[PDB]
């Protein structure tokens, strides 16, 4: 039969991160549960997230999720029954090129806030007398682009600290390489340690294909018969919002066509201003689904 | 143009991307992948031109949605200093390319992953062209794929319709 | 003598799997003892088997069957007498490209059913507070094709769980690689842990050559003298079924030739409709064996 | 055709597979493994043609029932854009081939295991042919064997009959 | 000279560095990267000249602010002993170069990191030129970059202005 269908080798939603900008924040900064702003559809970050800089290009980041389990058997069983798992530590190591405030703070485990540059620029980076176990907020967001709607993926973690610093070579063939591995810890005020998040306008196109939620099969414009005043009044302009069967907005991607531009014209932004009093029909399609809406315009 | 409708395109044609972006950046200086007769008409004074010719090297994986090719950069002009500064500008615009987008007139916007370097500048000796100065360099450019969906289905039904 | 005969190097039934589509099912799904539908001869799967996606092409799956034994000797014996074996764990690791529901569920050991995509597509993959040892149903079926009759082989296993997750590299030279190894466990309601199964119409050709059962040396059409009505009645059409000495049907492959098409004509499907009343002779051959059947047609 | 009856065939002739499948896919554009005189008659306007020529590279094992060869793809037409889009279509129809069947007019249906890629597209300079645009690329195509049974027996009895 | 103002320069042009520093060291003996007609006018007696021609070899990393090239040293003069002593002087001035600064007439001072050696002296046979003695050697010279800031921004706003 059609074994390719049951294979389900889509080979289209396999996103590959490109810009692994590792955001660092102090412990005082409140961690954010999402990397997307629920007001427009773009990316927003709370204040305090400062990028580490540029990471290794030829090698890149090597994230490792070590698993440690245990077997229990005391009554003569050929196989381990109830195989429990104890440790699920996640470690990742990335190289560094630039020497800025956050990088030195992370590599020396200090708070270089009271330090001040001298009158001639002379500075000293002091190792602590007692090594403080300062915790940091780490954000590991990747990038993938599909036309004008990219794919945003990130490795959310609200607690991380130094685990081991590898030996660095500062010879005359490469720049100084700071590649310390960090083991992710578990936070208490939020209840999660490592989180995988997908965002971006492009992810909306393939969220149904990925199997999350339900498939997009129905759509309807929420304003049934909106009324807009011809004059520049309070209700002169109106905003449309089409809702699908998956409970996700489809405004920024689905375009709206006004069959009667004389009465009211709707652009891609979904604005409903109205040119002349009357009734108009608006059709919204993206690539396969057609939805019809009726807009009434009066003075 | 009689290609089947169910197939739209496979790759990006990264050299078209590069020539279009260079023409858009500086419209005064023309750039392309051929040798127009108008440019060959005058040789003592030549409009600086950037040429991109595809060269072998680099694997490809459909599963990973990654493509790479050893596209080379060749610049020809009437002065050695002009060629050197043009090559420096090209390297400044190409080497620091890590996840960069640019849109074509076709409609899709390409994504350049990383543009490496294989061989350094090559000040070729003046052969057929004497006055013009030519410098050749090779870049390891990796680009993403537009659509990576497989076309097993349509081929299978075409085979079933033809024979069964 | 003829040492090639005693070598028995057939080199023809050595099947190589091509499409290793790993089917994943939850624990609630009832495991199936076979991957073939005993009604037509094709492949059928019970609902709940969802393909993981696409696996690594350059490396592929590396299944390992580790064996652990023990030796007993207490009376001064030069060799271990009664060498018992204790552990026969089977482990297999395969890489993954796509990021869909089943892959994320397997890699994070959670049940992302209560989760719902946000109004802008924002989602979070939450690691469990306590790592649940959720068990999965795994089907590892391969493919091999010989003319129009392919070969189906599968690695049936009704219990599997995560064993170890290897370090993944997400640099700018390849897509994210999820290659976790899974150790097969032993199920209780069915009594088996790992099973090897061969199916497909092509396997019928070489099942005798493989030594399973007995060699195909006899054949006979089960309907001796079938009667078909000329008119469109209840018994207007009849279905033939030739049975060999191995107790296996040979209908889809053996072709039937009607020596008297005027009375009754039998196609490759074995249909017996009858054109005119009378007696007809049908001969069934595949490549070496000839069987004769007599069909009586009357109104 | 005086080959012995006890031997029918050994391999699949994967280039015949490819040319036949491409001709069946788009009968309007001819494809083959030679240079027909009718095509060479007209050169300013040329019917797009796909050429497959066998190149060395890749081992073979009779025991594993696996064969591979570095078959190359060469496309020739009257426009660079047409050549590039045809090469893109060919690459989309070849690279994502993992266990795919196709039947020949001989009677057997071949099984393509995996079609790799060795060298990228090569925009060869116009030499003997000027107007036509030619692009060359090499594919690592692996195909299965039709019959892998050994012919030790018949050779042995022929030797015994001839000498003993 | 119609290059955009927001871009100043990318690389150092290390061969210009070397020719300028050699001309400044000994102004009596001219050095360059070309073949002036005045020098070619007289061949029985030739002013000793040092020629630097860029050759392929060596990678480059923008993140590390490191650049390298296999720049070769070619010396031509009227005596074998003079050529040998000039090559020895060049090697004395080039091999012990570890973090050395030198300023150009443009305004910036370059930084030579390390000048390696690939191939030894090559006493080329007298071909077109008979009386002149020529010795060829290749050096692996690594130089730092002037400015390594990325130009993603301006390209992005130019793209946004052109299309959006």
């Amino acid at each position: 039969t059609d074994f390719y269908t049951i294979k389900d080798a889509q080979a289209d939603l396999a996103i590959a991160p490109l810009n692994l900008t590792v955001l660092l924040a102090p412990y005082s900064t409140t961690p954010a549960t999402t990397l997307e702003s629920p007001t427009d559809g773009s990316l927003a970050i709370p204040p305090g997230y400062k990028s580490v800089g540029h990471f290794e290009k030829q090698a890149g980041l090597t994230l490792g999720n070590e698993f440690d389990s245990k077997d229990i058997e005391a009554y003569g069983e050929p196989e381990p029954i109830r195989t429990i798992i104890n440790k699920r530590t996640t470690t990742f190591d990335f190289a560094m090129y630039q020497n800025q405030r956050n990088v030195l703070e992370l590599i020396w485990t200090q708070d270089f806030s009271n330090i001040q540059p001298s009158e001639f620029g002379g500075i000293v980076l002091e190792a602590p007398k007692v090594p403080k176990n300062i915790y940091y907020r780490a954000i590991l967001v990747g990038m993938d682009d599909r036309n004008d709607r990219p794919i945003w993926l990130y490795w959310l973690m609200p607690k991380v600290k130094l685990d081991k610093l590898d030996n660095q070579t500062l010879n005359d063939d490469n720049v100084i390489e700071y590649k310390p591995t960090l083991k992710a810890f578990r936070d208490d005020v939020v209840g999660y340690s490592v989180a995988q998040g997908f965002a971006g306008p492009g992810w909306r196109d393939l969220v149904a294909t990925a199997g999350f939620g339900e498939a997009l099969t129905a759509l309807t414009i929420t304003p049934g018969s909106p009324t807009v005043t011809v004059a520049t009044g309070a209700s002169h302009t109106a905003q449309l919002l089409v809702e699908g069967d998956n409970g996700i907005n489809y405004t920024p991607d689905v375009v709206f066509t006004s069959s009667a531009p004389d009465k009211a014209s709707v652009s891609a932004a979904g604005l409903v201003t109205g040119v002349a009093a009357g009734s108009a029909t608006i059709t919204a399609t993206k690539g396969a689904l057609t939805a019809t809406a009726t807009v009434t315009v009066t003075a | 143009v009689v290609l089947p409708d169910w197939y739209e395109e496979a790759f990006v044609n990264v050299e078209n991307l590069f020539i279009d972006m260079f023409t858009d950046l500086l419209p005064d200086y023309e750039s392309g992948c051929w040798a127009p007769d108008d440019w060959l008409a005058d040789e003592i004074e030549v409009k600086p031109t950037i040429w991109f010719f595809r060269l072998p090297g680099g694997r490809v994986d459909w599963d990973g949605r990654k493509d790479e090719c050893q596209l080379q950069v060749m610049v020809v002009t009437g002065s050695r200093d002009d060629s050197w500064r043009l090559m420096d500008f090209v390297r400044a615009m190409l080497l620091p390319m890590q996840g960069d987008k640019y849109k074509m007139a076709d409609g899709y916007t390409a994504q350049i992953r990383c543009a490496g370097e294989v061989a350094g500048p090559q000040l070729l000796t003046p052969g057929q062209r004497i006055d013009t100065r030519v410098v050749t360099a090779t870049f390891k450019v990796s680009v993403s794929m537009k659509s990576a969906k497989n076309y097993k289905q349509k081929l299978y039904e075409l085979w079933q319709a033809l024979r069964g």
